[PDB]
C-alpha cells in the first residue's frame, strides 16, 4: 500500500502541479485587465 | 443575444443617463467614438465597421438639455435618431405634460422603441427614468408607460424615479405632480426603485470629503447603484441573478412593489488605505439608516425582503457568516411570515471608477436593494402635504385649464389612502 | 474537412470585404460632403461678402 | 455491461456534474480531449459502462445537459472536459429560470420536455444494457426542482423497470439563497416521493461544517464542496466499474436499505477525510475508516443520528483489506450502540468491498445511511412553508403561471404522511 502511496504522493503533488497553472493564470489575467478597463479608461477622461 | 432598452424622461433621466453612460463605456472599455483602440448586447448595439450604438432613447420636452448632449462629447456614440427633443416643456404641469404637449410627441417616441427593440432580440426589460416633481418627467412616464401596458404585455418594466425629499423641495406644485404620478405606477410598473435628493446630499458629505457636491457627483452614485444591479447580466459570477429573480422574490405582493435601496462601502480615496473593507464591514454598514438613499428609518417600520448584490473578492463563506451575525441584530426587525427573506448573488467584476471622481479603489463591494414598511413614513408627508394644498384649491385653474379633469384629483387621493391601509395592513402581525 | 475548414476561412474573408466596403466608402463620401461645405464656404461667404 | 445515463439540470447540477466528470475521468485515466493515455488495463474492462466510443479512439460521455438559462453552459463549454460532452447533447430554451417552481414545471418545462426526451431515448437505447439513470438537481431552485420532477415522472413513464436514482441538495434552514426556497422543496416533495426510487440529499451548511473541521480549507469555495459531492457519487458506483471481494449494485442497494415503499430517503458519508498538515499522522486502518465513517460529524446531511433511530445501513469499501476485519468491526458497532438500532431487525448493516481502490488515496470506504432523523429536515421547511402560506403573500407570483392554490395543501399534507410514517416507524 505504502508501496504504492509513494507513487501517490507524486501523483498528487502534479494534481497540485495543474491547480497551480489554472488558478495562477486565472488570477494574473483578470487583474490587469481590469485594472486596464477602470485606469486606463480613466485616464483619457482626466485629461478630458 | 440578451439586453436591456433605456428610456430617459425629462432632465433628471438625460443628465442621470450621462452619468451612466460614463461608467458604462469606461467600464467595458469603448471609446467615445463606438471604437475600441463580451456581454455588449446587454447595453451596447453593434454596427458596420467596428462602431457601438447604446441602446437607449432619450426623451424631453426641452431641447436645451438634449442639445448639450449633440454638442458633447458624446455626441457621436448615440444615434441621431435615437435624440429626440421637444418644443416646449410641460412647465411643471402633469395636466400640460399629460394631454397637451405630451400627446403631440407621444407616437414619434413609441416607434423609436418599438424599432429599436428589434435589433435587441434578447429583451429581458426596460428601464426608465423619472423626476416625481417634474412636469414632462412625471406627466410623460405616465403616458409612455400606459401605452407600453398594452403594446409589450408580460415584459418587466422597472423603473428608478428620484422621489420628493421629505423637506427640501424646488417646486411649489411638487405635490400635485407626485400624487399624480403615484397613481399611475403603482398600477402598470412592475418593481419601482425608490431614491430621493435629500439623502444623496448628506451621504455624498458624510461618506467622502466633499464640502459642496453638486448633480454631477450625485449621478455618478446613482450611475454605481445601476451597475451593480445589471453587473450579474454582463459578467459570470458564482451566482447569476436576472431580472426575473428579482421580480418574484423582491415582491410579495402586486401593491407592495417599492422597494428601497443602498450601497456601501462609499468611501473617500484616502480613507480606504485606512480600513480592510472586509466582506463584514461591507455587509453590517450596510442596514444603517445613514447609508440608505430614502430617509425613512428602518426602525419606525419593518424588513420584509432584502437581496445582496456582491462585487469583488467575495467568498461564499463570509457571506454566510455576514448573514448569520445580521440575523442576531435585535435593532432589525423582520415580519415572521417571512423566514428567511434573503436573496444573495455573487458577481466576479470589481467596481469601476471614473476621474475627477468621488470614490476610491474599492477591492470589494455589495450593493443592497430591500422592501420596508419604513416607506409608509414617506407617503403620510405627501399626504398631509396634498390635503392642505387642496382645502384651499391652491393651484387647481392651472391643472384644469390643460384639460384635466377635476373628479382625478379625489380618486388620485382615494388610490393614496388605499396604498396606504394596504401597507399598514401587510404590516399587522397575527 | 480542413479544405471547407479554409473554405469557411473564405466565407469569413467575403462578410468581412462586406464591411469593409461600407467601413472605408461611407467615410469618404462624408468627408467630399465635408468638402462641399468647403466649398459653401465660398459660394456663401465670399459671394455674400460681394453682396456687401 | 451495466451502462448508466448521467442526466444535470440547474446551475448546481450542472456545476456539480461537471466535476463528477472530472473524477470519473481521471479514475479511468482519460485526457479531457477524449483519448485514453491511463496506466492499467483494468481501466478499460467496462470503460463502457458511462462512455460511448467514437471511432477513432475517442471516448464521448452518456451524459445530457439541460438549463433552462444558457449562461451556465458557457462555463461548462469553457471547462477542462467542455469538449467531451456531445455537441447536440446540449438541450435548452432562451428563457430565463425565473427561480419559480410552477413557472419550471408548467410555462417552459413542457416545451423543453419534448426536445429532451428525444436525447434522453438517443442516449437509453445507444447501449446494450441500462441498469438506470443518474439525475442531480437542485430542489431549492426553480430549473432544478420543477424541471427535475417532471423528468423524473417522464422516465417512470417509460421506463417502469430501470432504477431512477436521483441526488438533490435540499435547502438549508439557517442562511440560504432564496427568500421563496420552502415554496419549491414542498412541491418538489410530492412528487419525489411517488416517483424516485434511491433519493440522496445533501445539506450545504454541513458541507461548510464538513470542509472547515477536517480539511481546514481556510477560503472553500464551491469547487471543493463539489468535489466532496463527487467521491460520494464516485463511490456509489465503484462496484460496477470493477470486481471485489463481494460485489453489490444499485438494486441490490435498493433491496437492502428500503423496507417500505415510502422510506426510501438516504443520506451519505464519505471517509476517510484528514487534514492535509496533519495527514502524516494517522496509521489508516479498518477501525480507524470505520470510526470515521460512522461518526455524525462526518456525515454530508445536517441531521444528527443521535436524535433519532437507524432502519437500515450499509458500507462499501475500496482497496485490499481482510473481510473478517470488516465483518468483525460491523458486529462490533451493531452491538456497542444498540440504543440506535431497532430490535425487529437484526443485522441492518451491508457490506461491499471493491478491489481497486481510488487515485490519492490508499484505501476508502463510503457510507449510505437511512434513519428517523429525516423529520427533522421536514420540520424546518414545514415550519417555513406554513409560516409564508400564513398571509398569502407569495401565492399571487404562483397564481400567474396555472398553479392551484389548493397545490400547497396536498403537497403539505403528502409530506406531513411521510412524517407520520417516519414517526410509527421508530417504534
Ligand atoms: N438627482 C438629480 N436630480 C435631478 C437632476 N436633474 C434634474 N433633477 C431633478 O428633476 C426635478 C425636476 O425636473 P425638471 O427639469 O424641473 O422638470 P421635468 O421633470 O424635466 O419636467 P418639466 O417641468 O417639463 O421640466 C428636480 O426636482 C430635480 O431634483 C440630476 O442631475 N440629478
Ligand atoms: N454545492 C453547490 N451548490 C450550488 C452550486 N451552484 C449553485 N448552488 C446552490 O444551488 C442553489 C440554486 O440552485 P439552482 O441551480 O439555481 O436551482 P434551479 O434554479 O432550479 O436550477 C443555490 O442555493 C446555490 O447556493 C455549486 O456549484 N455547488
Ligand atoms: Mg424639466
Amino acid at each position: 500500500e505504502i508501496e504504492r502511496a509513494e507513487y501517490e504522493r507524486i501523483m498528487k503533488l502534479a494534481e497540485q502541479q495543474m491547480d497551480e497553472e489554472d488558478r495562477r493564470n486565472a488570477a494574473e489575467k483578470k487583474k490587469r485587465q481590469e485594472r486596464q478597463a477602470a485606469i486606463d479608461a480613466l485616464i483619457e477622461k482626466e485629461a478630458k | 443575444m440578451r439586453e436591456v432598452i433605456s428610456i430617459h424622461v425629462g432632465q433628471a433621466g438625460v443628465q442621470i443617463g450621462n452619468g451612466c453612460w460614463e461608467l458604462y463605456c469606461l467600464e467595458h472599455g469603448i471609446q467615445p467614438d463606438g471604437q475600441l483602440p463580451d456581454a455588449f448586447n446587454t447595453f451596447f448595439s453593434e454596427t458596420g465597421a467596428g462602431k457601438h450604438v447604446p441602446r437607449a432613447v432619450f426623451v424631453d420636452l426641452e431641447p436645451t438639455v438634449v442639445d448639450e448632449v449633440r454638442t458633447g462629447t458624446y455626441r457621436q456614440l448615440f444615434h441621431p435618431e435615437q435624440l429626440i427633443s421637444g418644443k416646449e416643456d410641460a412647465a411643471n404641469n402633469y395636466a400640460r405634460g399629460h394631454y397637451t404637449v405630451g400627446k403631440e410627441i407621444i407616437d414619434l417616441t413609441l416607434d423609436r422603441i418599438r424599432k429599436l427593440a428589434d435589433q435587441c432580440t434578447g429583451l429581458q426589460g426596460f428601464l426608465i427614468f423619472h423626476s416625481f416633481g417634474g412636469g414632462t418627467g412625471a406627466g410623460f412616464g405616465s403616458l409612455l408607460l400606459e401605452r407600453l401596458s398594452v403594446d409589450y404585455g408580460k415584459k418587466s418594466k422597472l423603473e428608478f424615479t428620484v422621489y420628493p425629499s421629505p423637506q427640501v423641495s424646488t417646486a411649489i406644485v411638487e405635490p400635485y405632480n407626485s400624487i399624480l404620478a403615484t397613481h399611475s405606477m403603482i398600477d402598470h410598473s412592475d418593481c419601482a426603485f425608490m431614491v430621493d435628493n435629500e439623502a444623496l446630499y448628506d451621504l455624498c458629505r458624510r461618506a467622502l470629503d466633499i464640502e459642496r457636491p453638486t448633480y454631477t457627483n450625485l449621478n455618478r452614485l446613482i450611475g454605481q447603484v445601476v451597475s451593480s444591479l445589471t453587473a450579474s447580466l454582463r459578467f459570470d459570477g458564482a451566482l447569476n441573478v436576472d431580472f426575473t429573480e428579482f421580480q418574484t422574490n423582491l415582491v410579495p405582493y402586486a401593491r407592495i412593489h417599492f422597494p428601497i435601496c443602498s450601497y456601501a462601502p462609499v468611501i473617500s480615496a484616502e480613507k480606504a488605505y485606512h480600513e480592510q473593507l472586509s466582506v463584514a464591514e461591507i455587509t453590517n454598514s450596510l442596514f444603517e439608516p445613514a447609508n440608505m438613499m430614502v430617509k425613512c428609518d428602518p426602525r419606525h417600520g419593518k424588513y420584509m425582503a432584502c437581496t445582496l448584490l456582491y462585487r469583488g473578492d467575495v467568498v461564499p463563506k463570509d457571506v454566510s457568516a455576514a448573514v448569520a451575525t445580521i440575523k442576531t441584530k435585535r435593532t432589525i426587525q423582520f415580519v415572521d411570515w417571512c423566514p428567511t427573506g434573503f436573496k444573495m448573488g455573487i458577481n466576479y467584476q470589481p467596481p469601476t471608477v471614473v476621474p475627477g471622481g468621488d470614490l476610491a479603489k474599492v477591492q470589494r463591494a455589495v450593493c443592497m436593494l430591500a422592501n420596508t414598511t419604513a416607506i409608509a413614513e414617506a407617503w403620510s408627508r405627501l399626504d398631509h402635504k396634498f390635503d392642505l394644498m387642496y382645502a384651499k384649491r391652491a393651484f387647481v385653474h392651472w391643472y384644469v385649464g390643460e384639460g384635466m379633469e377635476e373628479a382625478e384629483f379625489p380618486e388620485a387621493r382615494e388610490d393614496l389612502a388605499l396604498l396606504e391601509k394596504d401597507y399598514d395592513e401587510v404590516a399587522a402581525e397575527s | 474537412q480542413r479544405a471547407k475548414s479554409h473554405y469557411d476561412e473564405r466565407e469569413a474573408s467575403l462578410k468581412e470585404q462586406r464591411r469593409r466596403g461600407r467601413a472605408i466608402i461611407e467615410l469618404q463620401i462624408e468627408e467630399h460632403k465635408i468638402n462641399s461645405i468647403l466649398e459653401a464656404e465660398r459660394r456663401d461667404r465670399e459671394a455674400k461678402a460681394l453682396a456687401i | 455491461v451495466r451502462e448508466i445515463v448521467h442526466i444535470q439540470a440547474g446551475q448546481c447540477g450542472n456545476q456539480i456534474g461537471a466535476k463528477f466528470w472530472e473524477v470519473i475521468s481521471d479514475e479511468h485515466g482519460i485526457d479531457p480531449t477524449g483519448s485514453y493515455h491511463g496506466d492499467s488495463d483494468l481501466q478499460l474492462e467496462r470503460i463502457n459502462v458511462y462512455y460511448n466510443e467514437a471511432t477513432g479512439g475517442k471516448y464521448v460521455p452518456r451524459a445530457i445537459l439541460v438549463d433552462l438559462e444558457p449562461g451556465t453552459m458557457d462555463s461548462v463549454r469553457a471547462g477542462q472536459f467542455g469538449q467531451l460532452f456531445r455537441p447536440d447533447n446540449f438541450v435548452f430554451g432562451q428563457s430565463g429560470a425565473g427561480n419559480n417552481w410552477a413557472k419550471g414545471y408548467y410555462t417552459e418545462g413542457q416545451e423543453l420536455c419534448e426536445s429532451i426526451l428525444d436525447v434522453i431515448r438517443k442516449e437509453a437505447e445507444s447501449c446494450d444494457c441500462l441498469q438506470g439513470f443518474q439525475l442531480v438537481h437542485s430542489l431549492g431552485g426553480g430549473t432544478g426542482a420543477g424541471l427535475g420532477t417532471l423528468l423524473l415522472n417522464k422516465l417512470r413513464e417509460e421506463y417502469p423497470d430501470r432504477i431512477l436514482s436521483t441526488y438533490s441538495i435540499v435547502p438549508s434552514p439557517k442562511v440560504s439563497d432564496t427568500v421563496v426556497e420552502p415554496y419549491n422543496c414542498t412541491l418538489s416533495v410530492h412528487q419525489l416521493v411517488e416517483s424516485a426510487d434511491e433519493v440522496f440529499c445533501i445539506d450545504n451548511e454541513a458541507l461548510y461544517d464538513i470542509c472547515f473541521r477536517t480539511l481546514k480549507l481556510t477560503t472553500p469555495t464551491y469547487g471543493d464542496l463539489n468535489h466532496l459531492v463527487s467521491m460520494v457519487m464516485s463511490g456509489t458506483t465503484c462496484a460496477l466499474r470493477f470486481p471485489g471481494q463481494l460485489n453489490s449494485d444499485l438494486r441490490k442497494l435498493a433491496v437492502n436499505l428500503v423496507p417500505f415503499p415510502r422510506l426510501h430517503f438516504f443520506i451519505v458519508g464519505f471517509a476517510p477525510l484528514t487534514s492535509r498538515g496533519s495527514q502524516q499522522y494517522r496509521a489508516l486502518t479498518v477501525p480507524e475508516l470505520t470510526s470515521q465513517l460512522f461518526d455524525n460529524k462526518n456525515m454530508m446531511a445536517a441531521c444528527d443520528p443521535r436524535r433519532g433511530v437507524y432502519l437500515t445501513a450499509s458500507a462499501h469499501f475500496r482497496g485490499r483489506m481482510s473481510s473478517k476485519e470488516v465483518d468483525e468491526q460491523m458486529l462490533n458497532i451493531q452491538a456497542r450502540n444498540t440504543s440506535y438500532f431497532v430490535e425487529w431487525i437484526p443485522s441492518n448493516v451491508k457490506s461491499a468491498i471493491c478491489d481497486i481502490p481510488p487515485r490519492g488515496l490508499k484505501m476508502a470506504a463510503t457510507f449510505i445511511g437511512n434513519t428517523t432523523a429525516f423529520r427533522e429536515l421536514f420540520t424546518r421547511v414545514d415550519s417555513q412553508f406554513q409560516k409564508m402560506y400564513a398571509r398569502r403573500a407569495f401565492i399571487h407570483w404562483y397564481v400567474n403561471e396555472g398553479l392551484e392554490t389548493v397545490e400547497f395543501d396536498e403537497a403539505r399534507s403528502n409530506m406531513t404522511d411521510l412524517i407520520q410514517e417516519y414517526e410509527m416507524y421508530e417504534t
